């Protein structure tokens, strides 16, 4: 497939690169959880000029 | 201004020759590169990583 031929001559050929694949996904985020005050900004009665 | 060499005037005349009466066995070094570092680059990993 690499040489694009069905007949391969004698020699050494670089074909691909072996790489080990990941096994599982780990997400690390800060443990602290506080509901963010988007209500104060977006639902306010009065805005500034 | 760099000097090209020491100035030597050869005593040329039409009927005189200079013949060596002795010799020096001189060993000199000549350094020649032959090969380089053989490098292979993973094109996909270099451009894209993981
Ligand atoms: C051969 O003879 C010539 C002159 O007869 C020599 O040349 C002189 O060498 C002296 C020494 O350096 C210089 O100061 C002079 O100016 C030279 N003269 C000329 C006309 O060039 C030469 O050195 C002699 N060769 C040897 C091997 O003794
Ligand atoms: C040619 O040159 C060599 C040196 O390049 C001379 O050898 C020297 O000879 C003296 C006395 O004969 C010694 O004291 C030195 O130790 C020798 N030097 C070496 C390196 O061996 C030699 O005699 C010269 N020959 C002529 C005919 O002039
Ligand atoms: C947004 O504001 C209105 C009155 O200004 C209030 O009735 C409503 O409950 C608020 N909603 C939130 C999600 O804070």
């Amino acid at each position: 497939c690499t040489l694009k031929s069905f007949t391969v001559e004698k020699g050494i050929y670089q074909t691909s690169n072996f790489r080990v694949q990941p096994t599982e996904s780990i997400v690390r985020f800060p443990n602290i959880t506080n509901l963010c005050p988007f209500d104060e900004v977006f639902n306010a009665t009065r805005f500034a000029s | 201004t760099m000097s090209l060499g020491a100035e030597n005037s050869v005593a040329y005349s039409n009927n005189s020759i200079a013949i060596p009466t002795n010799f020096t066995i001189s060993v000199t070094t000549e350094i020649l590169p032959v090969s380089m570092t053989k490098t292979s680059v993973d094109c996909t990993m270099y451009i894209c990583g993981d």
